[PDB]
This record gives C-alpha cells, structure tokens and sequence, in this order.
C-alpha cells in the first residue's frame, strides 16, 4: 500500500512559500509606525506589495494546489469537469457557520467580469486571503476537508500525502503562513488586471 | 551556508507593559537601540536564522502587547509555538509579582512548550530591585532557567535567544525518539 514520495520534492513546494513570505516581510521594513506600515500594505500607495503577492507568493502557493492535482473530476451533478485549483477555492470555499466572509470573497472574485481566467481568479482570491487574514485560515480548513482533498487529489500530492506520510511539512507551511495574518494589507483584488 | 533551514520553530515573548520585550527582540535582529518608547499594538514581530551546532534554524519570534487593551485574541499568539520568552524588569518590582500570571497564561494555552525567564534593564545597579538570587531561586521551583539582560547595553541578549533556541531543538530531538 506504499505512497512514493520525494520528501526533498515536497519541501520545494514549501520553500518557495517560504521564499515569498520572506520577501513581502522584507517590504514591510522595520518602520515602528503603524501608518507606514499601511502605505506598505496598500497596492495602491505600494504596487510593490501586490507585484510580491503577484509573481512570489501566488505561483508558490498555485504550485502547492497544483501537487498532485487531478487533471479530471467526475461531479455527481454536473459530469465530468477540468480540475484546477480554482476548483478546489469552489469547493472549499461554501457557506456554512464560520465561513461566510470566505464565501462571499469566493463570490466576489468569482463575478468580476475584468479577470478572464481561473488563474487570475485564484490569484484574485490570494489577494483577498490576505485582505482578511486568512490565508492560513483556507489552507487548513482545505487540509481538514478530507473529502475535498479526496476529491481533487491524488495521494502522492502534497495536500493528500500531509495527512499521511509528511505531517509535519504541512504544519510547517502553515506555521510559514502565520505571519502574514499579522500585516495590515489593503490589496485591489483587481490588481493583476490593472498591470 | 546560505542552505535551506534545518528547523523552523515559533518563539513568543510576553510580559508586562513597558519591560522590554520589543527592545530586546529590535536589538537580537536588528542590533538597535532606542531610549522611544512605541507601545506595541496586537503583536509584531521578526524572522531571523541563527546557526546552532551546524544547524540551520529559522526563528519566527512574535513579540505580543503587554497593555492589556492592546492584547489581541491571546489563541492566536499562542498557535504552533514552540518557545515562550517571559520577560520583567529587575527594576519593577510588580512587573516580577507578574511573572506567575503569565506563566499561567502559557499553561492555560499550551501542552507541551519550552520557557525561559527574562530580567531585562540590568543596567542600573543602583535601581535594580528584584535580586538575582531571588529570581534564580523562582526560576529553580517553576523547573525555567533564567537569563538578566540589557537590551540597553547588548548583554546576555544572543546568550538569552540561544538558550531558548536549544531548549526548543531539544525538545524537538526528544520528541522524535518518543
Ligand atoms: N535602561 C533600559 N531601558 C530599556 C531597556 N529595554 C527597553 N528599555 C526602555 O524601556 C522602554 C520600554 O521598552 P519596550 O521594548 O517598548 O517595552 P515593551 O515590553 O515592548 O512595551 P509594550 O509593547 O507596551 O508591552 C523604552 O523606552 C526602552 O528604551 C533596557 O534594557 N535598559
Ligand atoms: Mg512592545
């Protein structure tokens, strides 16, 4: 009943996280002043903060979703769908008690008629995890959805084989993501269009 | 070596008000000083890697409000942490009677973490009020080691990190052979 899996793969997944986490807390500077740090966390004020997200933390965490994902979904309503990591926000991303702001984000990204695309959705929905400090929040509540992660990933793919055989890389990841809960972002979700 | 971390690991520091706690995390990452006092608002914090016995370890070391109207939701400070700094003012005696609150804060929120104890503003013989031996004898009955610093003057700083570093990657080896 043997998973193989290529730990040193599996942590390149995490480090490129990892990499980008570093480089956004490397913007916000070590300014005390909390109004500083604002500007720093307005894509607006800073467009380096959303090219960071942008072409940093989006594709780690896109690569992440992306591991062992299946290429097909067969759905008990709707039939046979292409399966992207856009499909996995879908999934996990539906109204239930302490999940409403997480929907209506899922919603909100999802009718902008400016995005075109299920990559720029998913990078849109990035930018609006960190609006509301929930990056972290998503990942593990996708991690504890065993049914989704049944659903849309092979057990060799990273989000499956963390339950399994590499726990502790996966609380790694998250625990990489925590302090980004802590930086006062303020990012157009539109700003990949804008570019 | 510019390689990969080794080992990530979650430091906390926590105290009263005013103790020194942003101080002594801005001079262990930034190796600054400042006489300003900016109260801290929720937390902020640092990431910085030290090299331990030819270990590459990554420290996310978070540095918590100690007015109470500024504390956040305390769960959230305490999520995956490894290692609790708890930190007073050897020249406040309250700020030491402070000490067991929030070592009862950390049981309250965590199973199984490392802890040391902190006497910072060791600068001022003459102001000095919690005596080492009484400090040392605490530290000995709550089973925590116990490190006076000055952030002021950068000493026992990386000695104070360090210990707590090693603390935590020994428990981290125990816990892998249990
Ligand atoms: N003499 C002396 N003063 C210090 C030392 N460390 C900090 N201070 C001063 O004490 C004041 C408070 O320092 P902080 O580091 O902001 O204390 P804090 O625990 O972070 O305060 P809160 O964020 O409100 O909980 C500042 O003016 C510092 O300059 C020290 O080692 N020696
Ligand atoms: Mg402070």
């Amino acid at each position: 009943e043997a998973i193989s899996i290529d730990l040193l793969q599996k942590k390149g997944l995490v480090k490129a996280v990892n990499i980008a986490v570093d480089l956004i807390v490397a913007h916000f500077g070590t300014s005390r002043d909390p109004g500083v740090k604002a500007k720093l966390g307005n894509s607006s004020v800073s467009p380096n903060v959303g090219h960071l997200v942008l072409k940093y933390l989006c594709p780690a965490v896109r690569a992440v979703l992306e591991d062992g994902l299946k290429a097909f979904v067969l759905d008990v309503i709707i039939g046979q769908r292409k399966n992207m990591p856009w499909s996995v926000v879908e999934a996990s991303t539906q109204l239930g008690p302490s999940t409403k702001v997480l929907h209506g984000l899922y919603n909100k990204v999802s009718q902008f008629p400016e995005l075109t695309s299920h990559t720029m959705r998913f990078n849109a929905f990035i930018l609006g995890l960190l609006n509301i400090r929930s990056l972290e929040f998503w990942f593990n509540h996708l991690y504890n959805h065993e049914d989704i992660i049944q659903t849309h990933y092979q057990p060799w793919g990273f989000l499956s084989a963390a339950h399994t055989v590499c726990p502790g890389l996966f609380e790694e990841l998250l625990l990489l993501l925590q302090p980004l809960a802590l930086l006062p972002f303020s990012l157009d979700l539109l700003f990949q269009h804008r570019l | 070596m510019a390689r990969d971390y080794d080992h990530l690991f979650k430091l906390l520091i926590i105290g009263d008000s005013g103790v020194g706690k942003s101080s002594l995390l801005l001079r262990f990452a930034d190796n600054t000083f400042s006489g300003s006092y900016i109260t801290t608002i929720g937390v902020d914090f640092k990431i910085r890697t030290v090299e331990i016995n030819g270990e590459k370890v990554k420290l996310q070391i978070w540095d918590t409000a100690g007015l109470e109207r500024f504390r956040t939701i305390t769960s959230t400070y305490y999520r995956g942490t490894h290692g609790v700094i708890v930190v007073y003012d050897v020249t406040s005696a309250e700020s030491f009677v402070n000490v067991k609150r929030w070592l009862h804060e950390i049981n309250q929120n965590c199973d199984d973490v490392c802890r040391i104890l902190v006497g910072n503003k060791n600068d001022d013989p003459e102001r000095k009020v919690v005596e080492t031996e009484d400090a040392y004898k605490f530290a000995g009955q709550m089973g925590i080691q116990l490190f006076e610093t000055s952030a002021k003057e950068n000493v026992n700083v990386e000695e104070m990190f360090n210990c707590i570093t090693e603390l935590v990657l020994r428990a981290k080896k125990d816990n892998l052979a249990k």
